[PDB]
């Protein structure tokens, strides 16, 4: 193969067999790299990495394919994980300090106790002869001891040795000798292979003088090319991450007994209150007031004392250990002769190269000056970590483990284009993130990680790819679906987050609508978890989007149901089944926590009356019947088959009869709900006579009376006297009913002792009559 | 995790340091160029590189101005350094003023003015932290009226014919925000039911205050000193396919705000006593009227025949005849 | 909308019209719109004229024109060059894409598909010029490259355009193997894989194992294995069933990638003496001698040790060893002038043949090997121990 | 199904039996004479348990047959390797695999 140096046509051609090789195990694919491990051996990996005659070229590719067979996925997931801070609570944890001793000297980045979790690192060993078909998981083994000790020494070499500046380098261009071997270096620090001794000895090959712990220069100050300098930009904006982890452990270390000192005060501040609460009711009051506000706020003003502010409440002992403790942080982060310290070498090696060489790479520009920008604002790297740090107790480590085990699958899975296989590996992950007690019990920590952020990522690739002409894959919008409700339900806070996205899931709301089976796992479903039980979000909702889903429900009670045609059933010119549901979304924006929102309320009805087609076929006017009528032949068309059913199990079966009735008592329910209070009727608002005269017009009293008078079907006990129960999917439910009387409650009232004996007569006493006629215990 | 989020909140973001002025001084000091011995061109320094960075970014074709991290972390540092900031003598206000000159002229020297024209260009009129901080920036540079600046500009805006920084600059002054009474009366109920969200204050009254009088300061800057040329050529521009009224677009914003002021008026006519918070949005919206007032001025403060007419011929007099009333009723 | 336009006799009140400048880029575009449709047109009437009737005369077939205009074309879709300075760069490119989207919304890449197609009909130049005559079956093969040429400049680097040729894929790909179209559909194929999701998403199994086809019976052409790279990952996304396709279409074969390993050096020694047989020649043709290993390593390394014995021949009265390589990886018995013994098998032309003997084993420690050569019957002979 | 032939003598009586493991380190070649994996490239004696279909039985009924300390030639057929299907992207399908397999211990 050192022959290839003259050779060119198959010089090219084998270093794009190594490409091609490096592609098609690209991003975690285990399988292709376990083949591969059979047609590159690990012998000939470390002679390819090792060998000074090396092609520069086949020298490139070769420790390129050795990165991504044995260590680009391990390398992948810690640095995806890195810029998350996940701190458990140890007796480990609480013995990490800011400095290594008294004297404040910064310690070399890297080397200490750091106690934050880490993904885990597993290796399969490559072997044909097995049949286990087990060890496609995790990437194939390799000696990470032998490749270390070689990186290590290859690189002393390249240091001593082009510091001479020779015509002959390996592979023929200072490039080829440095960036292959500078990236494999990266690649182990970034795995985080190296331990003490060896961290310290390539820190000082970085740079001696600096690293130097208590003629020769380091690879910073060699007079790079372009691309090595651009790893060694790399190299130093991973030592700074090392130096924030290991800042935000040490402010977590402190942090435990810090809050168990003020825990313990405020127990006894609180005690002293009560032991003295007798001076004045009043002063009792606004003294306890401390204690009465939300944790987050007796927190943000037990910390407020940075400077005066008397309002804080913290003794001074606790004041001063705190400030203490701040004036060390700064320190560490810098805020206030030889560099000796990262952040200098840093910033005069930029600034340096940046007045040396006019640089031709955008990419080296950049990073160049995003490394310049973070050595001068310590600050920033605390301000954007610490909302991004967690803390834990021991007893949920392990769950904790499996928890950011399942969320780097699905992280990964992201990568990678949407299969049928991927949907399987991803549902699983999101089942098993579902089963593990960390996502209920941890709500902040699953927003820290993002995770919602990173389904609707999955979401919107399955839907924005080609969802008008076919939704593929379905199921998994539907378990994404689902948790994202999960995720609304957990938390008030997570259904804020989750508020955020409603303009897309009222955008992509006709999803899965018309297909039963798959209800709670839609975006409109999603939009109405994050709307539930909460009046500042159902406030937070404007005008622009009640009228998109308006718009929706006018579509619906437009034009007819397209698969309901296509599957075989009857071709009505509406859509009851899709109409429901976005029913039930405005039920859920103008209703909240048992009582109505008026300004909700008011744009619905407007929008409503607006587009009367909202209504359907019937209460639409200009030849629509009553909805009494409407709720007869629905009766009837429920009854009858061949009108009901396709004709051509509940996904075949839509029940068209209990659909349109099902509509038409969602949308009297939502006009109930919108309809406005009886004490806002007394004060005599004129929206609110206004709102009222327009639902007294839409919905006659005879109408409504009628319906609740509409007879049911009880279960009969005949031959034999087996139980047979009417089915209820196509039968007329009281549900029909309840909204019936909460609408004719709400807008028509009755205050009439006559209208009120009429309509005992007529309505619930049948009802009455004949639920106490089921009382038989096998009936009941 | 309480106190980490509160000592966060609390400590670390409220820590300030000054560094901008010692940092950008280093990035445009050269540096060893004899020791490079090369001086084949007369290289460009590291403040230079990064500005040529920035303007071949805003340049480079995109349909939408991505967000930049470093775009915000250095434009912020190029303003503070160039602002760096009783009675005082005439011999130290001028001190400062040809101090402000030095500073402004370090970044003007390599581009910044030119960096701030094409990145609101590329803005295309959507409102975002990309277009505030680039306001911010020109703010900084422009301010006292600097004539090399603004002849810079102009320039530069003449030779490259560009339709899309009116087009871009006109759509932000559209997307410039008012008070709202709705959501604001919103957030009164929510006060009333008592219990608030963990996010801050509600803002949505004047969204971004900040950012409109950021443009109209823009604005006034640009025809500061009253220069003629940006006089007119914000009003109409001759060698452009496309022209855009700039002085009409802003009396349509300054009659918006001033109906705005109206609704809060007439909203706490019948209460006696104004609430906090409508203090607040009053006086935030007083801050950009008067920012809106000051910027027309600055259209027609030096004799421009043509601005003064388009402002005849425009809606003032209704914003004017309302704010009297306004001004009126709450004296 | 599609509101169609009418005279009116009295027309209507919204009857006005303003008038938008066009830029001459556009209108330059345009008119060179108008002229490629002219002249393919001609190009494809001429081609079906000769196709449904050989009359070989009355037909224009303006092949230097068509020449001309494919290299005119295809200088107008060029990248700018890479020293020129960014905001050239940045305005060549946009005049580019915008030539780009006007061709692709006039419909020229199915003009250009349509004349690839005709002129398809016809396996080879002389075939072509069977019916066009020798000016037009010389120009055939120039045309067709020249027609690739312009097809992969109109759709290079634009989403739209190779998202719309996406449906236009097969058709493509099912003509890789004739041999005047390969490079031109080669290249073609890697742009739009290069550019368009899409095209992943509707290349299959079958376009994959022709590509490999293409490989195994063209050669080793490094532009292919560059179109499987790309097939593999695009846009830091990656197709597993891709990535799998081509792993177990090309790698298990092991007979068109170049195959590397780890190879043992290997050393030769042999003594000063030299046996020949002639006539009349005052040489013993009967010789003897022993060897005895004392130690040998199974495996020092991962491969397992060399060791053989035996006899090798000279190449006509020279001293050099008669074939095999000087260097290393052959020892005796891997060429046809040595005859070698290593214990178990007979080495001879590197095909070694399974040998029986009492107690067969490998040479190991304490071993003696006896060597006996005979010239007169031409014979070498083998004695383990005794 | 598997035929084998030796190369270095093992002690003779001593073999594999119910329920032990067998640490082997062996090397894999086609039938063409490629190599395609091997135990000592990673310097890793392959262990492997006895009647528990943990290996192809050509592999499993050649290392029964081997003795303690012995090096084997084994010869296996498609038929008892890998069948018709091969093992996707290593052995292609109707592959005959040879081993030189080394019993180095049994536990």
């Amino acid at each position: 193969i050192l022959e290839l140096t003259e050779q060119e046509e198959l010089l090219k051609f084998h270093y794009h067999t190594l490409r091609l090789y490096s592609a098609v195990c690209a991003l975690g694919n285990h399988r292709v790299a376990h083949a591969l491990c059979s047609h590159v051996d690990e012998p000939q990996l470390l002679y390819a990495i090792e060998n000074k005659y090396m092609p520069g070229l086949l020298r490139a590719g070769y420790y390129d394919l050795l990165i991504d067979i044995h260590l680009s996925s391990y390398a992948t997931a810690r640095l995806m994980m890195n810029n998350e801070y996940i701190v458990p609570m140890t007796e480990e944890t609480k013995s990490i300090t800011l400095f290594p001793d008294e004297n404040k000297k910064h310690g070399l980045p890297g080397i200490g106790l750091s106690t934050s979790l880490r993904p885990r690192m597993q290796f399969s060993s490559p072997s044909f002869v097995s049949i286990s078909n087990e060890c496609y998981q995790y990437s194939p083994e390799f000696p990470l001891d032998i490749l270390k000790s070689k990186t290590i020494q290859m690189l002393t070499e390249a240091v001593k040795e082009g510091s001479l500046h020779a015509r002959d380098p390996v592979g023929g261009t200072t490039e080829f000798l440095f960036v292959p071997l500078i990236k494999l270096f990266y690649t182990l620090l970034i795995m985080g292979i190296f331990h003490n001794e060896d961290l310290k000895h390539i820190l000082q090959l970085i740079e001696p003088s600096v690293f130097k712990e208590a003629p020769k220069e380091g690879l910073l100050q060699m007079k790079l090319p372009e691309p090595v300098k651009l790893q060694m930009c790399l190299l130093l904006q991973y030592l700074c991450d090392c130096q924030v982890r290991h800042r935000i452990e040490a402010i977590v270390a402190f942090s435990d007994d810090f809050v168990a000192k003020l825990q313990d005060n405020q127990r006894f501040r609180y005690n002293e209150v009560m032991q003295a609460l007798n001076m004045s009711a009043a002063l009792t009051a606004r003294k306890t007031k401390e204690f009465r506000s939300p944790p987050q706020e007796q927190i943000n003003m037990l910390l407020n004392f940075k400077d005066d502010k008397s309002e804080c409440p913290c003794p001074e002992e606790i004041r001063d250990q705190l400030l203490d403790f701040h004036e060390d942080l700064m320190t560490h982060c810098g805020i206030e002769k030889k560099s000796s310290t990262l952040q200098q070498l840093i910033s005069e090696t930029m600034v340096r190269w940046a007045q040396e060489s006019v640089i031709e790479d955008p990419e080296l520009v950049r990073a160049m000056f995003v490394l310049l920008h973070r050595q001068y604002d310590g600050i920033g790297g605390l301000v954007r970590a610490l909302p991004k740090t967690y803390t834990i107790n021991g007893v949920s480590v392990e769950d904790t483990i499996n928890l950011l085990a399942s969320l780097g699958q699905i992280r990964s899975l992201l990568s990678v284009r949407m299969g049928k296989e991927e949907e399987k590996l991803m549902i699983r992950g999101l089942g098993d993130i579902m089963n593990n007690k960390v996502f209920y019990q941890h709500p902040n920590l699953m927003r820290a990680l993002g995770m919602h952020e990173t389904v609707m990522e999955v979401m919107v690739n399955v839907l924005g790819g080609g969802e008008s002409k076919e939704i593929t894959f379905p199921k998994m919008v539907a378990n994404c679906c689902r948790f994202l409700c999960y995720f609304c339900r957990i938390s008030r806070q997570n259904q804020k987050a989750m508020f955020d996205h409603l303009s897309y899931l009222l955008e992509n709301s006709s999803v899965g609508l018309a297909s039963p089976a798959m209800r709670g796992s839609t975006p409109l479903d999603v939009a109405a978890a994050s709307v539930m039980d909460n009046n500042e979000l159902a406030l937070a909702l404007r005008e622009p989007d009640l009228e998109k889903v308006v718009r929706y429900l006018a579509g619906c009670g437009l034009q007819s149901c397209q698969m309901l045609v296509s599957k075989g059933y009857p071709d009505i010119g509406w859509n009851p089944v899709e109409g429901e549901r976005y029913l039930d979304f405005l039920r859920f924006a103008v209703f909240c926590n048992g009582e109505s929102v008026e300004e909700n309320a008011n744009v619905v009805v407007r929008l409503l009356i607006r587009r009367p087609e909202c209504f359907g076929p019937a209460l639409r006017g200009e030849g629509g019947n009553g909805l009494l009528a409407a709720m007869e032949e629905a009766i009837k068309i429920a009854e009858d088959p061949s009108r009901d059913g396709p004709s051509p199990e509940e996904d075949d079966t839509i029940h068209m009869g209990n659909a349109i009735m099902t509509f038409y008592s969602a949308l009297i329910d939502l006009l109930g709900r919108c309809a406005p209070e009886m004490h806002l009727i007394h004060a005599g608002k004129g929206e609110a006579i206004r709102i009222r005269s327009i639902l007294r017009s839409l919905i006659p009293l005879g109408d409504l009376v009628g319906v609740i008078s509409i007879a049911f079907q009880m279960p009969t006990i005949a031959k034999d006297g087996n139980v047979v129960e009417p089915d209820m999917s196509a039968g007329f439910c009281p549900d029909h009913k309840a909204a019936m009387v909460l609408f004719l409650d709400s807008v028509y009232g009755i205050e009439v002792q006559d209208f009120l004996l009429h309509l005992l007569e007529v309505g619930f006493l049948p009802d009455l009559r004949a639920a106490a006629s089921l009382d038989t215990a096998a009936l009941s | 995790n309480l106190f980490l989020q509160g000592y966060e909140k609390s400590w670390i973001e409220t820590e300030e340091h000054y560094f901008e002025d010692k940092l950008i001084e280093d990035l445009a000091k050269p540096g060893a160029e004899p020791p490079e011995e090369d001086e084949g061109t007369k290289r460009v320094d590291p403040l230079h590189q990064l500005i040529l960075l920035f303007s071949r970014t805003a340049l480079t074709e995109k349909c939408k101005l991505e967000e930049d991290f470093l775009y915000m972390a250095y434009a912020d540092i190029m303003a503070k350094s160039c602002h760096d900031e009783e009675v005082k003598s005439f011999e130290e206000k001028e001190m400062e003023k040809q101090k402000l000159l030095y500073q402004q002229a370090r970044l003007h020297d390599r581009g910044a003015a030119e960096m701030v024209l094409q990145t609101i260009s590329a803005s295309k009129g959507e409102t975002g932290p990309m277009v505030a901080a680039t306001l911010k920036l020109g703010i900084a540079i422009l301010n006292g009226g600097n004539s090399t600046v603004q002849q810079k500009m102009l320039d530069y805006l003449k030779e490259k014919k560009d339709v899309g920084f009116f087009q871009s600059l006109a759509g932000l002054m559209q997307s410039c925000s008012v008070l709202d009474l709705n959501a604001f009366e919103r957030q009164n109920k929510a006060e009333g039911l008592g219990m608030v969200t963990e996010e801050g204050s509600g803002e949505k009254v004047l969204q971004d205050d900040e950012f409109t009088c950021d443009l109209f300061r823009f604005l006034q800057l640009l025809c500061e000193g009253h220069n003629s040329d940006f006089q007119n050529y914000l009003r109409t521009q001759t060698g452009n396919n496309t022209t855009v009224n700039i002085i009409i677009s802003t009396v349509d914003y300054l009659l918006r705000v001033q109906e705005s002021i109206s609704d809060f008026y007439w909203y706490y006519s019948g209460k006696d006593v104004i609430d906090e918070q409508g203090q607040r949005n009053f006086s935030k919206a007083i801050q950009v009227a008067k920012q809106v007032f000051n910027t027309l001025t600055e259209y027609i403060q030096g004799p421009c025949t043509g601005n003064q007419q388009s402002l005849a011929h425009s809606r003032l007099w209704d914003a004017v005849v309302g704010f009297l009333h306004v001004f009126a009723h709450m004296q | 909308i599609q509101r169609k336009a009418i005279m009116h006799h009295e027309g209507h009140m919204d009857d006005g019209i303003s008038l938008s400048r066009s830029q001459h880029e556009e209108s330059r575009t345009a008119r060179v719109i108008r002229s490629t449709v002219f002249l393919f047109n001609r190009f494809i009437r001429g081609l079906d004229a000769l196709s449904k009737k050989a009359k070989a005369s009355t037909v224009d077939l303006p092949i230097e024109s068509v020449s001309l205009s494919l290299q005119d074309l295809i200088g107008y879709f060029h990248p700018p060059d890479e020293h020129l300075e960014h905001e050239d760069k940045q305005n060549r490119l946009r005049a580019l894409k915008n030539r780009q989207n006007l061709f692709q919304e006039e419909g020229m890449i199915n003009l250009v598909l349509e004349c690839i197609d005709r002129l398809h009909v016809y396996s080879s130049a002389a075939h072509f010029a069977d019916v066009a005559g020798r000016e037009a079956g010389e120009s055939w093969k120039s045309i067709l490259n020249s027609l690739y040429e312009l097809l992969a400049a109109l759709i290079r680097g634009n989403r739209k355009n190779c998202a719309q040729f996406s449906g236009s894929l097969d058709w493509l790909i099912s003509r890789l193997e004739r041999l005047e179209a390969s490079s031109g559909i080669l290249e073609v194929l890697h742009c739009v894989l290069v550019e368009s999701p899409e095209a992943l998403n509707i290349i299959k199994e079958g376009h994959i194992k022709s590509i490999i086809s293409l490989l195994d019976k063209h050669g080793r052409n490094h532009k292919v294995l560059d179109v499987l790279c790309s097939l593999c990952v695009c846009h830091g996304v990656a197709v597993r069933s891709n990535q799998h396709l081509i792993c177990d279409n090309l790698l298990p074969g092991r007979d068109l990638l170049l195959q590397t390993r780890l190879v043992n050096h290997v050393s030769s020694m042999r003594p000063n003496i030299f046996l020949g047989v002639s006539e009349g020649s005052a040489q013993y043709k009967k010789w003897y001698y022993e060897l005895m290993v004392d130690h040998t390593e199974p495996f020092v390394t991962a491969e397992a040790t060399h060791l053989r014995v035996g006899w090798a021949s000279t190449e006509g009265y020279s001293p050099y060893p008669g074939g095999g390589e000087e260097w290393g990886g052959n020892g005796v018995g891997d060429d046809l002038f040595s005859y070698g013994f290593d214990g178990l098998h007979l080495w001879s032309g590197c095909i070694a043949r399974t040998v029986s003997s009492p107690n067969q084993h490998l040479l190991r420690t304490d071993d003696v090997i006896s060597c006996c050569l005979d010239l007169s019957a031409p014979s070498i002979s083998f004695r383990i121990n005794g | 199904g598997v035929e084998i032939e030796t190369i270095s003598p093992g002690d003779g009586r001593t073999f594999p039996k119910k329920g032990q493991t067998c640490v082997v380190h062996y090397t894999g070649m086609l039938q063409n004479g490629k190599k395609f994996d091997s135990s000592r490239d990673r310097n890793k004696p392959f262990k492997f348990r006895i009647g528990k279909q943990e290996v192809i039985k050509g592999f499993e009924e050649g290392a029964a047959q081997m003795s303690l300390g012995q090096r084997a030639k084994l010869t296996c057929t498609p038929d008892v390797a890998y069948g018709a299907t091969g093992h996707p992207g290593v052995i292609p399908p109707n592959a005959t695999l040879i081993f030189d397999v080394e019993l180095l211990n049994l536990e």
